């Protein structure tokens, strides 16, 4: 399984909460915001 | 806060005799009259009748207004009770007859019964996927009772409502999958630390329990002018709220018609005729009268009380003159209820009654004294001295209005009758009905 | 079961040689009126002459409302009747002689029969495509959608215009879907998700629908009642279409126009083809005018040109005035106050007040529909009202004295209960008494003049 | 007792007697509407009449698995205009030979001659003289002169590409020495820099929120936008068209009445545009920035009149079916869950049908 | 048909012999009235030169003496050819623009612009079609066709694909281009390939194939009148407005440019005017405003002829306190010239039934015509012609061949006229609603 | 800045036997014209252009109504 | 409120499979002109970040009831990072970096009236069009 290259995930539990970005989105503008720009 | 008729609480009639108590619920006399009206609630609560004129006429005070509001009061919530102002009627938006056609239907309420089923847990975990730069939304809400577990797919427009809620595990929600709404009831442990930013604390609460999904029937009571609106339009039922309805076409009004009876024999909807209270129905105008002889012949007419003051009147829109303002082919299909004017004993408990309600403490004297003011001057001017006096003797520091408020509230405020006078002692220093005046000493 | 004014009038109680029964369908006497009536609706079901008038004259009381709901229920649900009051015409969106126009085209009935052409199916695939305009400077937009349908029989993949796309935008669509598609509006309909995915575990409320049955491509056939005026509004501000007029159109706040006599002529064009092709058949019916002295000068000036027009319905005007001033021509008066000119067309159906003997038996007949036992004594006594006061007073006091009785536990209504109807429920001439006797008086408890 | 629909067939049926006083097929189907209307003609998804020309299929074997669905959708009413004014100069506004007025009068009224050009703004923007106001609304003389020339739908597209920050200033900008800061700019903007709506957005009971929000939830709660629809329009039609023999005449009619620029800020932006601006290395700005439509009023009716019947008909609409749901949901209690016999066979599938919508086994 | 029998469909024209335009005492359907017969055949032959623009006449005379039905009869010898504009005056009063708006749009109406257009058209039944979509569609494709005297294949252009897939184009369907614009009219089905039509109901017409050749140039004629070109020109869809109405006031520097876009379209041979028609009926219904407009709409080349009918005596002109000849201005009434109709002699009486009984499917007895003739003379002409209606109908319920006298008696009987209803209110005074209001509901 | 489609040149008439197309001679005049017009407008008509958008600038004008 | 001085991801201790990058806290630094403070943000405020194109340097507010954040423009203390750039430049919010405090809201009726007849807010074309 793979997941979407255009959706990021937000996931909560009692863990507290993560944003897991696909890597076909790091190296993009959306991936500065994760310190993962061009 | 305290308004003009909030001591009438009911109309005050035995409900088995239908006899008026002399004294009940706030109202006072006019019995014939109370029981009159009570003998019209039975009308309305039975239903079965359509389309009958009530008119209530009597001289200014005399609680026309009194006895139709204690009857609002006696039918209580389920039943529409629209009130007009004559006065509504003139638009620039729709004619009159618009105007009474949607005031007659918002007279007729539809109970509709539906079932519908609510969630009720624990969010043990939530799980959103958005696009980047677009409106794609997915995600899944894992739920929990202390005895079910599952987890649901969640669309774009429960994700809207889920972020505009800010839903975090371990909040107690509930989700009506009919409506969509969500709301939130507590929280089963703290919320955590770690984060900051995360709003105010809420309610605790222990799991719900059982199942998660729960069927409720849930009832729903709509007038025939919602459903006129809704159904005229494609976009824009915020013109339920604004107006702004236009004049909506009769074709659309027979298609109603008919659904509404359809609706009633499949026992979808129970069908809850209430009454139109036109007040000072003497403003409404000759082609206004001749459009309601006509709408009181439909099987979804409700019950039209009226009340007037006038004498032998001029009929608006009209050169002649006319028994309470009213045309006779109009009077014809009206029954009257008269209201006469009270005695001093009626006034002296009108009085106190009111005083009651504003919390106003009067001396016998005081009240006395008022009451003899409200033969010679009318029951509201001496209601107006209550809170004033109560006032004035404030200032003062009085524990009760004495004889002195009541003759000081007396002196300051002017009778009706006292400012006619004094109206014709300065009819050259007043502006004459041809325009004339002087100013110079 | 609400029971009204008319619910006694089931017909004009006529025989098949069309001479009135005395008393029958709920009638008691108008005979030679009912005869009259008769031939009106004779007239009406032969659907042969456009544009005849008839005035119910007489007297307040006298029935005239009643006649015309026997005629409705005569000509039954087939034909238009189209019943308005003359107040009704003075529209604040449009001229007094456009709603004379729009009621007139309202009469005029058509059934049709409508072949829908459709598609139908679970959507298995869906895939856009999409064109790169270069200097329109809205970008990209979708060239065609290809969607896949299946139903129970079979399948099909179809290659969508764009603004059937948009239709299927606008229905909020997806894979798994079971879905319509009327060829002939290109409109779109969300049927549901497919049964194939029935699952509790979603919180919205989702349609599951089994499989559509039969083959994806279908056509139907349906019958249509419409009239004139649903085919000249439905073109005059269109919304069926999924262009950009119609797309906006639905969103725009309901307005009634000044429809020109070029789209009524252009519809009746179009319904004559509809004819000339066997699909449809017209049901001409009537217009009932209530309180037609109600209407103005201009009104009936203009239906002088209206009732020349050779696809005009019947117009039934009732009136109940003597001697009257035309309204907005405050210098002619003339009978029923209906001006001279227009009075010569119609058939003049002259109703007469009613005798002591048929008041009693209109009590008894609106007794019975209303649902109330009475005495013959308290018959009596009611007639007794009808006679000396009014018709309508006399049939207002049964609702009250059947609760003044019912509160006494008697289930019959006797003397003693009429005589405290009389007393609480004044008629208006028994209140116009006290207005006069106070009136004597000014001051605080005078009625205001 | 028979449902109103079971009586308006058997009421259709008895008129057939007129002719009659075929007896025994009428007597059979009085026996099946009897049973149930479904039987007689089978309630199906419906619309109003369509009052217009489509290309209808004349085969169903020759059609094939792969079609292509074209937007026949037309018109009866059909109005033919001459291309001499349709197209060669009748109109006045269209430039061409034969219109030699209009390419000018484009030219002069809109540019030259224009109060709202750059160059004529720039000249009064001063003193006492007629722009001199624009210093302080909080737009350029290029945002002016847009909003002069394009209409009121370009410029609500244009509005969605907006921020309301003077709204977010109030948020922010709240101290006493925040001097109820405004961007000298934005000055005369002042009803958007101070209303109560933003702060009764941020406050933290909402309160003041939620009493804004009373008519659009009273509205929901009554459920009129899950209401079955009581009525729709009887018929429907797609816009009149001219018919002009003329390519510019159809060339028009796409341009105006299938406006691509507007569609596509309703219908928002392709998907190839939505994966350009996510996989980009930088951000960009979408035409509109999404779609622009409205969201229809009712949940389940939206923007058609197509209707679709449901199982809570299908139960009412035969009374003897529903007297029999009645008198199963409580011999429930009992069984004999298929101790009943019919006199038709199709009777039974229908009955099928119901118990499926009940769930109840055989 | 949808064409219903009205109180005017036995009106065919004016009955006027077209060399000397002498009316003859009965023919088209008009019976009498010769001197007003006549001087309408006048004006008609003014109309049709066209020569003249905004002489206004006036048909004046009693009610029920045959102004509407000379105006039917202008309309119907005029034909098609020539914008007749029938108004109400009660339609000037409109609520979407002023009086004088609605009176400029009438004068509008009633002059035509006649422009003439070629165009090849090509007609013929479909032999085949072949598409290729490869798989985007429309890639190419050939259309055979055909008509009884010529067979043809046509290598297709992509948007003539697009045409084609749009309307669906089958083999066997017959089939007419406009090919200078590409639009497909489906003509109708071949009955030769009805086997092919599995999806067509029983109730599908066919036709026979086309003939000839298979392109020809078709000539059309249009007429649009001043008043659409207008509404064309005053927003993007204005043309949208001749139908809803919601015209606005046109600024009327718009309607100046057009008049001179159509004087220089005369002048270039582009276009021909046809300046029609407008009658007024009940021109009395006009205000004060409204006749002053339209003395100065009169003078003008773009003016039509207007025709105005009145029952009136000297009586109260609208929008002012005193009376004049006609109900209208003699300010107004000198720009005028007025056509007087007369009352019907009992024999014109006679033949006006007997048409309105042969126009009505009634066989008619000739002692109830001679009734019917009486009941005219003393009732009136409209009231005896409503009687024949309703005598049928009484006859066919007593299932009657015939209406007798016994039918006819039983109309009188049953349905008042005016002046015996007259006599009604009058009895009955106390029980009708008077004019002070005043009614007495009791026995 | 205006400028207008006539048509598609009929020498390109026969690219395919049918397509739906306005074919017209190609003109044989001058591809160049110079003329002198003299142009006539009103104070009014400055105004109606100045105060709001004109002819084929507002599109959503074929809404009617408001 | 505050100008952003940084933004800063911490990666997640158990990271999910199958993603480049797993988030676990958004941090931000606020700087007012009376104080400095890191907001360890829940790591879903990146949708407001991104839509609202945040950077540091930038001054914003979070509020506490959605979580999210607006952008009400850049500091002027960053006005002469170029020559022209289309910024209108805002000063350093004066107040606290987290203001809490209560405010009263004064309301005519017939202000609920028009708020609830003619909303103010919406996005769609219809709403858009109705307020110019
Ligand atoms: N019989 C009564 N019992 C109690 N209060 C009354 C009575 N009659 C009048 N009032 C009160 O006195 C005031 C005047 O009566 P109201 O009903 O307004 O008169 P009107 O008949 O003119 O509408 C109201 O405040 C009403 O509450
Ligand atoms: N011949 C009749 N038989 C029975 N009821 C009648 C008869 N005539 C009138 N009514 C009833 O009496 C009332 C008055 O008649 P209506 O038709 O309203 O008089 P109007 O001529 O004023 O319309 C209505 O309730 C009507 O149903
Ligand atoms: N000379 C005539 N020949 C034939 N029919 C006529 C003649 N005069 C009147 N009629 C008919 O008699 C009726 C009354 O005349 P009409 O012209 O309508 O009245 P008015 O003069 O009041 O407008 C109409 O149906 C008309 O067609």
């Amino acid at each position: 399984k793979r997941p979407d290259p255009m959706m990021i995930r937000w996931v909560n539990n009692k863990m507290g909460s993560v944003v897991a970005v696909p890597e076909e989105l790091l190296g993009t503008h959306a991936g500065v915001v994760f310190g993962a720009g061009p | 806060l305290i308004a003009a008729h909030s001591h009438i609480r009911g109309l005050g009639v035995d409900a088995d005799t239908l006899e008026p108590r002399p004294s009940s619920q706030g109202l006072v006399g006019q019995e014939k009259a109370r029981k009159a009206a009570a003998v019209v609630l039975e009308m309305i609560k039975q239903g079965k009748i359509a389309g009958r004129a009530v008119l209530i006429a009597g001289p200014p005070s005399t609680g026309k207004t009194a006895i139709a509001m204690g009857m609002a009061q006696s039918l209580g919530q389920d039943v529409p009770f629209t009130t007009l102002a004559a006065s509504e009627i003139f638009s620039l938006e729709m004619s009159k007859t618009e105007a009474l056609t949607q005031a007659f239907r918002k007279s007729i309420g539809v109970r509709i019964k539906e079932e519908s089923e609510i969630m009720e847990g624990e969010v043990v975990e939530i799980q959103i996927d958005r696009s980047v730069t677009g409106g794609a939304k997915q995600g899944k809400l894992t739920i929990k009772t202390t005895d079910m577990e599952a987890i649901y797919d969640m669309g774009s427009k429960m994700i809207d409502a889920m972020t505009k809620e800010r839903v975090m595990a371990g909040d107690i929600i509930s989700i009506d999958k009919s409506s969509g709404k969500i709301t939130k009831l507590g929280r089963s442990y703290a919320r955590s630390r770690d984060y900051d930013a995360m709003g105010v604390d809420t309610k605790f609460l222990q799991c719900p329990e059982g199942e998660l999904q729960k069927r409720k029937e849930v009832v729903h009571t709509v007038s025939l002018h919602e459903i006129d609106v809704i159904n005229s339009r494609t976009q824009g039922f915020l013109a339920l709220f604004s107006g702004d309805t236009g004049e909506i076409r009769s074709e659309i009004r027979d298609q109603i018609n008919t659904k509404v009876a359809e609706w009633k024999e499949e026992g979808k909807a129970e069908i809850v005729p209430g009454v139109l209270f036109i007040d000072e129905v003497h403003m409404l105008d000759i082609e206004c009268f001749s459009y309601i002889n006509r709408a009181l012949e439909s099987d979804l007419a409700p019950i039209v009380i009226m009340a007037s003051n006038r004498g032998v009147s001029r009929i608006r829109g009209t050169d002649y003159k006319s028994p309470h303002g009213l045309p006779l082919d109009f009077l014809d299909r009206v029954v009257i209820i008269n209201t006469h004017p009270y005695t001093p004993d009626e006034l002296r408990q009108i009085l106190s009654i009111r005083a009651q309600e504003e919390e106003v403490d009067l001396t016998p004297d005081a009240l006395a004294l008022l009451t003899k003011i409200g033969q010679e001057a009318g029951l509201r001017y001496a209601s107006n001295l209550i809170t004033t006096s109560q006032l004035i003797a404030a200032k003062r520091r009085a524990k009760q209005v004495g004889v002195e408020d009541v003759q000081r509230s007396f002196k300051l405020f002017y009778d009706p009758a006292r400012s006619v006078r004094f109206v014709q002692e300065s009819e050259k220093r007043l502006i004459g009905n041809d325009g004339v005046v002087d100013f110079s000493y | 079961h609400r029971t009204a004014a008319h619910t006694h009038i089931k017909g004009l109680g006529l025989n098949s040689s069309g001479i009135a029964e005395k008393q029958a369908a709920g009638f008691v006497g108008q005979c030679a009126a009912r005869e009259a009536c008769g031939v009106v609706v004779d007239l009406i079901k032969a659907h042969k002459m456009a544009g005849r008038g008839v005035l119910l004259a007489g007297g307040p009381g006298t029935g005239k409302t009643a006649l015309a709901l026997a005629i409705s229920q005569e000509l039954g649900t087939k034909i238009p009747f189209c019943p308005i009051t003359g107040s009704e015409i003075y529209s604040t969106e449009v001229k007094k002689t456009e709603v004379l126009m729009e009621n007139f085209r309202r009469a005029i009935g058509l059934r049709v029969r409508e072949t829908k052409d459709v598609y139908e199916g679970e959507v298995t695939e869906m895939t856009p495509e999409e064109a790169e305009n270069p200097l329109g400077g809205y970008g990209k937009t979708i060239s065609t959608l290809l969607i896949g349908l299946k139903s129970a029989r079979g399948q099909k993949k179809l290659r969508l215009d764009p603004s059937i796309y948009e239709a299927i935008q606008k229905e909020r669509v997806q894979v798994g879907d079971v879905i319509y598609i009327e060829t002939n509006t290109g409109a779109c309909k969300r049927v549901g998700r497919s049964d194939a995915y029935a699952t509790e575990f979603d919180l919205e409320a989702e349609e599951y629908v089994p499989i559509p049955k039969g083959e994806v491509h279908k056509k139907k056939e349906i019958v249509q009642d419409v009239t004139l005026h649903d085919l000249d509004v439905a073109n005059a501000r269109p919304q069926g279409g999924q262009d950009i007029i119609s797309m906006m159109g639905q969103l725009m706040k309901p307005k009634m126009t000044e429809i020109t006599d070029k789209l009524r002529m252009e519809i009746n064009k179009v319904v004559q083809k509809y004819i000339n092709q066997g699909v449809a058949e017209l049901i001409p019916g009537v217009l009932f005018i209530d309180e037609a002295h109600m209407l103005d000068i201009e009104c009936f000036t203009y239906l002088n040109k209206a009732l020349e027009s050779p696809i005009a319905p019947i117009v039934v005007l009732a009136s109940n005035r003597g001697i009257a001033t035309i309204r907005g021509a405050d210098d002619l008066k003339a009978a029923h106050g209906i001006p001279p000119d227009f009075l010569q067309r119609l058939l003049i159906i002259p109703t007469h007040p009613y005798e002591p003997d048929e008041i009693r038996r209109i009590v008894r007949i609106r007794a019975q529909t209303e649902g109330v036992q009475l005495t013959d004594a308290a018959v009596d006594r009611v007639a007794e009202h009808g006679v000396r006061i009014s018709l309508r007073y006399c049939l207002q006091l049964l609702a009250p004295a059947s609760i003044l009785a019912r509160v006494n536990g008697r289930t019959q209504v006797d003397v003693q209960d009429i005589a405290e109807a009389e007393e609480l429920f004044l008629d208006a001439r028994r209140s116009a008494n006290i207005l006069t006797s106070t009136g004597e008086s000014g001051g605080l408890h005078g009625f205001i003049s | 007792e028979l449902s109103y629909r079971q009586r308006a067939m058997y009421q259709s049926l008895r008129n057939q007697i007129s002719i009659m006083d075929t007896l025994m097929n009428l007597v059979m189907q009085f026996r099946k509407v009897c049973n149930h209307p479904d039987l007689f003609e089978r309630a199906d998804t419906s619309s109003p009449f369509f009052c217009g020309h489509f290309a209808e299929t004349g085969s169903f074997l020759r059609e094939g698995t792969n079609v292509a669905l074209g937007y026949s959708t037309r018109s009866l009413v059909e109005y033919r205009l001459p291309r001499l004014i349709w197209c060669d100069g009748g109109r006045l506004d269209k430039p061409g030979p034969g219109n030699l007025v209009a390419g000018f009068r484009s030219k002069y009224l809109n540019h030259m001659m224009n109060i709202w050009t750059p160059e004529n703004i720039r000249s009064s923007l001063e003193g006492i003289e007629n722009f001199t106001w624009l210093r302080f609304v909080d737009t350029s003389l290029q945002e002016a002169y847009r909003a002069s020339h394009t209409d009121v739908f370009a410029r609500a597209v244009d509005l969605a590409s907006k921020q309301n920050r003077l709204g977010h200033m109030q948020i922010v900008y709240d101290e006493p020495e925040d001097k109820k800061w405004t961007p000298v700019h934005a000055l005369f903007q002042i009803c958007e820099r101070e209303n109560p709506k933003a702060v009764a957005e941020i406050t933290t009971e909402g309160v003041l929120r939620d009493l804004m929000n009373i008519a659009r939830v009273k509205y929901r709660e009554l459920g009129l936008c899950r209401l079955e629809k009581a009525a729709r329009p009887r018929a429907s039609a797609p816009p009149i068209e001219v018919v002009c023999d003329s390519r510019s005449a159809v060339i028009e009619r796409e341009n105006i009445m299938f406006h691509p620029a507007m569609r596509k800020a309703l219908f928002g932006p392709t998907p190839s545009e939505i994966k350009e601006a996510s996989f980009g290395p930088r951000p960009v700005t979408l035409y509109p920035p999404r779609a622009l439509l409205p969201a229809p009023d009712h949940d389940k009716q939206r923007f058609t009149n197509i209707t679709v019947p449901s199982m809570a008909r299908f139960v009412t609409d035969s009374g003897k079916l529903a007297k029999l749901d009645e008198l199963l949901r409580e011999l429930k209690e009992g069984g004999h869950r298929v101790l009943l016999y019919f006199q038709m066979t199709r009777m039974i599938d229908l009955m099928e049908e119901y118990l499926t919508y009940r769930n109840y086994k055989y």
